């Protein structure tokens, strides 16, 4: 018989993970300040890691890898690809992007600014923040230092994969759980959130077929659903669009940059958040969202820690992290691609 | 050397107190004559706490025997291990209490108590460093009850930095010898909760359900609900006789267990209890430690919250699965204990075991299901009280209704105390 | 590594190794105190003693 | 040559001071009957163990030490015990009843009756002393005479030795061990009011080394001696500096010099390596750079914390054994690259090293192997305010319902200390967070 409590009462994801345990009869919730709990569904903001691990008896869990913030914060994500050797400011899946604050990189972003309007190349800019919906699309950059006035500046797309009928964006989300012991698996199950609007790359001020958030396209767009049901494409769609479009699968022209993508931050990280040989063990479920390019090269646009999932992958999702986050440490009485490394 | 002067007062208080010392004087190796005669010496190196010792190397208990009758301490004096008390500490009237709690508190027993306080004086003079009383009585007789209270009174104005503790029997329908004992432990109950740092509730009640459906009595006398009393009473004193870290002494326990002064009332739980060669593990004296059938207060824990805990176990045992089993009963019932008191839950061990156990555990409960026992003899004084029946036993002595009427009070704020530390 | 300040003797040595720059109440009051916290148990005490004797 | 004074207090102090002094007379070779053979100087002279030990006109060594406890049972031992020749009578300080874990009766009540005693026992050594530097205070937090009599001594220090430094021995309440439901509230009571006369602390949680003793030495169920050994062998190498010939923490200004450049954080963490059973015959002699990265080891701390994150202050090595310089080196290159260690923007990022020649010496019979080498760290990190949090957490849990408060303003002690006190302890915290979080 396991405990645990709930701390996040807004957490569609693991309100399901908590009903499943439920339905097991192994497993038993306590009241959320109750210390003496096997699992912690805990908060999003102070979280009190220091106070894990200290119950006698008690092999304690908790679904949020302290530290992870460096990794899930538009800022963060930035400073750290930097100013890490393992990914380095050659990084070439990641957005040239720098740090402005209302340190700060003001003159450095400016700099190659100048170099691109010489260049006469593409020189369209996206700034945006971590507390946005509020996004600002602009090719002058007097424009975006006078919106601003943290944020975070980086090159826009400007020439993404459209699919067709629609000539219109999308962008993938990827679920990754990483466990106790660092195993870093990959969901199997994609999502394409697509913007039903044809991409004009003429004005940016119409943001909705720019975003392919799904609440701008739900309340700013006029074709929703249209082409498909909640403007979401599965992998199973989308790859045989790839096929019978490009001659290619979702595997090969996507898929491995992905999981480079993935492997590449999380083992950066690593050894700022293992709990190995911590008296705490952690695990945490995160959302990749990556942008394909027309030339099927996939970038990196950020990684939220505290994600949600697909209606229809709720299920499958959700019973997978009982299974080798939960289960693993707590036994009872695949969905997954393990990213070895 | 912190020495405890015992009192018995009363036919219950000296017929629980004598089987106590003849329990714990074996536990010793002191003999009826108050020789030594053992062959550890964790048996002698805390003897002191209720023991004095005498010319020629004797041992004689530091107990003092009060009663307004002289027929149940003339039986003490001829039992067992009458002879090892001290003559002098025999402190007795003539006319008796008639279950009066009036005559002992106020007429027949206030004749006497002067008598009984020059014993304890003598007594506590000659501590090195006293810790305090404890006090064996019922609370639905007349001298334990009337008399017992008016002791403690006194105790406390004579020594009030010392701590005081009682183990109370509580009277019961089932377990009953006259109609006035709602009365007679109303009016003790609140000098009770006044008056004392520590109370053992011991209710006849459940003794006489355990030695019927448990130990298979069918017939229990007072002799059977007397040997759960003496085991029990030898089990929450044990880490004040031996050797140890945690409950040491009286004012340390009371210091662990008591988190609101009046709230001091505890539920004393004893395991095994076999109606018997086997041999129980670990897991099952914990197991049955808590389990209610094993509780002498007629209480469900169940129905109320542990604000904190006392456990021993004594015996040989894996003091690595006491722990184990400790942590387990907490974090498997976590709910039944007050989160906003952390860690309240203390567990002590003790090599030697009780006569006839390879090994033992006594619980010691400070739980606010203990209300269950005050609501009990709330409504059986109600019931006689609005129609002022056999008040004139009492009016007779010269007390008045509305003392009546402030004890009722009384004790329904104590029920509504404990109820506000439930929810 | 910058390696500074080493001091050498027959029972062991010492140093420091730099990996980057960088970038009363008198006894006066303490007797009221005490004594303040005294008065406190007396008037405590002689309250139960008068409660004793009512 | 400047003396130091050792002050134990409560049976926490008292059965570690017990036990630091045994291991002090094995690694400077003095007998049980205090007699030093290697010592040619007889009934006196200015070398470095002096500064902990007196010599009579006889060659007997005698601990510059004072045992404080408010009960007998424990001094009581010491004055029976194998070094009972070491210590004369007037050394041993008790009382007739204890604190009973009540912060304001070790404080109030029975502290004003024997501070006065006390404190003309100390008078006694330190007229004794050409160049007294301060005092070493053992102590408990959860013990009445620990944390209570404790804060009245170390006020009434800073009133007659007021240029003196005192550094302290804590031990942060277990309750894998503790015997009283209230440590948390003299935790943070003692905090409270020995913060200001406090120049430098090193607190010892006890679960920390319970878990070390089980993990590391297989002891099933680890006994207060179990515990003590592991914890003198702490002291020992973090007082060793102020015994042996040297450089680096010669006297106690140092402490506060190498380790504390905020006054209020004068908290650091120590952490220890290697802990090896002597119950298995071979073992592979660790390396420098093994024992070294085993400091950032969170398995190895004497307080279960994570210093990743969290920012260091200052940070010092301190060696005893078979160590050259170079491998020290060699080992913080690696470490540095693969650790994650923070320093505050305001600090170098360096480490201070200390090597004695002497490897550690273990108690004939103990628990702990003997070792080639073995290695200290005091490193001053903000994580180390998680056991603030913790205590502080369990203080609001209970005085939210006023649970025991009685007990405390029954001795005389007011209502007002326990929140004044827990305001402390709030800023306290505040300070930790702005230093080492973004
Ligand atoms: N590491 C270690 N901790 C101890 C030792 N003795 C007691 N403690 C801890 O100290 C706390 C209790 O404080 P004590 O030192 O025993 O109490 P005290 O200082 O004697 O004060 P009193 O209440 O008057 O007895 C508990 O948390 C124990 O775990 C010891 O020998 N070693
Ligand atoms: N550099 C870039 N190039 C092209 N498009 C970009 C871009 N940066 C952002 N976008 C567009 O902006 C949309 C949302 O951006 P972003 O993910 O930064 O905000 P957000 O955190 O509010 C959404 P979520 O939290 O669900 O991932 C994406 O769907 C993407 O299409
Ligand atoms: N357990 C137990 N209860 C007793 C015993 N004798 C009396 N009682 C209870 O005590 C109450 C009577 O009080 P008693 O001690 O006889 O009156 P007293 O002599 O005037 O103090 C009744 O509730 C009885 O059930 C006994 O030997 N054992
Ligand atoms: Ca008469
Ligand atoms: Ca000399
Ligand atoms: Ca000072
Ligand atoms: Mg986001
Ligand atoms: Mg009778
Ligand atoms: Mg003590």
């Amino acid at each position: 018989m396991y405990t645990f409590v709930v701390r996040d009462e807004n957490s569609s994801v693991y309100a399901e993970v908590s009903r499943l345990l439920l339905a097991t009869g192994q497993w038993k919730r306590l009241r959320k300040d109750n210390p003496r709990f096997n699992l912690m569904l805990g908060e999003r903001n102070r979280l009190p890691f220091g106070r894990l691990g200290h119950e006698p008896g008690l092999v304690q869990l908790v679904n949020y890898y302290r530290g992870a913030d460096k990794l899930c914060r538009k800022a963060s994500l930035v400073k750290l690809i930097k100013t890490s050797p393992e990914l380095s400011e050659s990084c070439t899946w990641f957005p040239e992007s720098y740090v402005i604050y209302p340190t700060d990189e003001r003159e450095v972003f400016l700099a190659a600014y100048n170099r691109r309007r010489e260049g006469r190349e593409g020189n369209v800019w996206i700034a945006k923040s971590s507390a946005g919906a509020g996004i600002l699309i602009s090719s002058e950059a007097s424009e975006l230092l006078d919106f601003i006035d943290v944020h975070v500046i980086q090159k826009y797309l400007e020439k993404p994969l459209l699919l067709e009928p629609g000539h219109r964006k999308f962008d993938i989300r990827s679920w990754v759980l990483v466990d106790h012991l660092y195993n870093i698996y990959l969901y199997r199950e994609g999502v394409l959130r697509t913007s039903s609007e044809p991409y004009n790359s003429a004005n940016f001020q119409d943001k909705t077929c720019h975003l392919t958030n799904h609440c701008i396209q739900k309340e700013y767009s006029k074709n929703y659903g249209r082409y498909e049901e909640g403007n979401e494409m599965f992998f199973e769609e989308f790859n045989q669009y790839l096929m019978d479009a490009l001659n290619t699968t979702l595997e090969n022209s996507i898929l491995l940059q992905i999981k480079h993508i993935i492997r590449s931050c999380l083992m950066c990280i690593e050894p700022a958040i293992s709990t190995k040989h911590l008296h705490y063990q952690s695990f945490q479920l995160f959302g990749f969202d990556f942008m394909v390019d027309e030339e099927l090269k996939v970038w990196l646009i950020e990684v939220n820690g505290a994600p949600a999932c697909a209606q229809k992958l709720y299920a499958e999702l959700c019973q997978g992290i009982v299974d080798v986050a939960i289960s693993s440490v707590f036994p009872l009485a695949s969905i997954f691609i393990k990213l070895h490394h | 050397m912190r020495e405890i002067v015992h009192i018995q007062a009363g036919q219950c208080g000296n017929q629980i107190g004598a089987k106590f010392w003849e329990v714990i004087s074996d536990e010793h190796g002191i003999d009826p004559t108050g020789s030594y005669h053992g062959d550890s010496d964790l048996q002698l190196e805390r003897i002191n706490v209720y023991y004095n010792e005498a010319t020629g190397n004797k041992y004689v208990p530091r107990a003092i025997l009060v009663d307004l009758e002289p027929g149940t301490m003339d039986s003490v004096r001829s039992g067992p291990f009458g002879q090892i008390f001290r003559p002098d500490n025999f402190v007795f009237g003539q006319s008796g209490a008639g279950n009066n709690w009036a005559k002992g508190h106020y007429t027949e027993g206030a004749e006497l108590v002067d008598s009984v306080l020059d014993v304890v004086r003598k007594e506590s003079e000659s501590c090195d460093c006293l810790q305090g009383f404890q006090l064996t009585h019922s609370l639905g007789g007349g001298t334990g009850s009337g008399m017992g209270t008016l002791l403690i009174s006194k105790i406390r104005e004579e020594y009030p930095d010392r701590i005081m503790n009682t183990f109370s029997v509580m009277p019961s329908p089932k377990v009953s010898d006259t109609v006035v004992e709602p009365y007679n432990a109303t009016l003790s109950v609140h000098q009770l909760v006044e008056n004392t740092d520590e109370t053992y509730c011991i209710d006849n009640e459940a003794l006489y359900d355990i030695c019927f459906r448990t130990l298979k009595l069918t017939t229990p006398t007072y002799g059977d609900l007397n040997h759960l009393v003496s085991a029990t009473m030898s089990g929450v004193t044990t880490c004040l006789r031996f050797p140890g870290q945690l409950n040491a002494d009286l004012r340390k326990l009371a210091v662990n267990m008591v988190p609101f002064p009046r709230l001091h009332f505890f539920m004393p739980g004893f395991a095994p209890l076999t109606s018997q060669y086997r041999a129980l593990t670990v897991p099952e004296l914990t197991q049955q430690m808590f389990d209610s059938k094993n509780m002498m207060a007629a209480c469900d824990p169940r129905h109320g919250r542990y604000l904190t805990v006392a456990a021993i176990f004594r015996g040989r045992m894996s003091m690595k699965e006491v722990d184990e089993q400790m942590l387990n009963v907490q974090n498997k019932n976590s709910s039944y204990f007050v989160e906003w008191i952390p860690n309240n839950v203390k567990t002590a061990v003790c090599d030697i075991p009780p006569r006839g156990l390879k090994m033992s555990a006594t619980f010691i409960g400070n739980s606010t299901a203990i209300q269950e026992l005050f609501k009990r003899i709330s409504e059986q004084f109600t019931a006689m009280f609005r129609r002022k029946a056999f008040l004139h036993w009492y009016t007779g002595e010269g007390m008045d209704e509305m003392e009546f009427t402030e004890a009722e009070s009384n004790m329904n704020d104590l029920v509504s105390e404990y109820q506000q530390y439930q929810d | 590594m910058e390696v500074i300040e080493l001091n050498k003797c027959t029972s062991g040595q010492s140093f420091e190794v730099i990996l980057k720059p960088p970038s009363d109440p008198s006894l006066e009051e303490i007797q009221k105190k005490l004594e303040a916290a005294e008065e406190r148990r007396k008037y405590q005490e002689a309250e139960l003693l008068k409660h004793l004797a009512e | 040559m400047r003396e130091c004074i050792s002050i134990h207090v409560g049976q926490a102090g008292v059965q570690i001071g017990n036990a630091c002094w045994e291991l002090y007379c094995l690694e400077h070779g003095i007998q049980p009957d205090g007699q030093m053979p290697s010592d040619k100087t007889i009934g006196g002279g200015d070398d470095s163990f002096n500064t902990f030990f007196s010599e009579t006109g006889a060659g007997k060594h005698v601990p510059r030490a004072v045992f404080v406890d408010l009960e007998p049972t424990v001094i009581d031992e010491v004055r029976t015990g194998t070094y009972r020749q070491l210590f004369h009578p007037e050394q041993l300080i008790t009382g007739k009843e204890d604190a009973a874990n009540n912060y304001a009766r070790g404080h109030y009540t029975i502290g004003k009756e024997i501070i006065d005693l006390v404190l003309d026992r100390i008078r006694k050594l330190a007229d004794q002393c050409t160049g007294l530097q301060g005092f070493l205070v053992f102590h408990s937090f959860g013990g009445g005479t620990g944390s209570g009599f404790t804060s009245l001594l170390m006020e009434r220090l800073s009133v007659d030795y007021g240029k003196k430094s005192k550094l302290e021995f804590s031990i942060y309440p277990a309750p894998q061990v503790s015997t009283a439901v209230v440590e948390p509230y003299n935790s943070i009571l003692t905090t409270h009011t020995t913060l200001e006369h406090s120049d430098c602390a090193f607190m010892v949680d006890n679960e920390a080394i319970y878990d070390i003793c089980r993990r590391n030495l297989d002891i099933e169920r680890p006994t207060y001696t179990n515990l003590n050994r592991l914890i003198s062998q702490i002291v020992s190498s973090i007082t060793a500096s102020l015994r042996f010939d040297g450089a680096l923490n010669v006297d106690l200004t140092e402490f506060q010099t190498n380790l504390v450049p905020y006054p209020r954080i004068h908290f650091p963490l120590a952490t220890y390596a290697p802990v090896i059973s002597a119950e298995k015959a071979y073992h592979e002699q660790l390396s420098v750079a093994e024992i070294t990265n085993a400091c950032f080891e969170p398995a190895n701390q004497m307080v279960k914390c994570d210093p990743r994150h969290g920012k260091y202050m200052a940070c010092c090595l301190l060696y005893r054994g078979d160590v050259v310089p170079k491998d020290v080196n060699a080992a913080i290159a690696t470490i540095k690259t693969k650790r994650s260690i923070q320093f505050v923007d305001w600090c170098p990022t360096g480490f201070k090293v200390g090597i004695n020649y002497q490897p550690p010496t273990v108690v004939p019979g103990g628990d702990l192997a003997k070792v080639q080498r073995a290695v200290c760290m005091l490193s001053n990190t903000t994580a180390i305010a998680e056991a603030w949090a913790r205590l502080d957490h369990k203080f609001d849990l209970m005085y939210a319902k006023r649970a025991f408060v009685h007990w405390y303003v029954g001795e005389g002690m007011e209502e007002g200390e326990f929140s004044e006190a827990r305001e402390d302890m709030a800023a306290l915290e505040k300070d930790y967070e702005e230093v080492g979080v973004d």
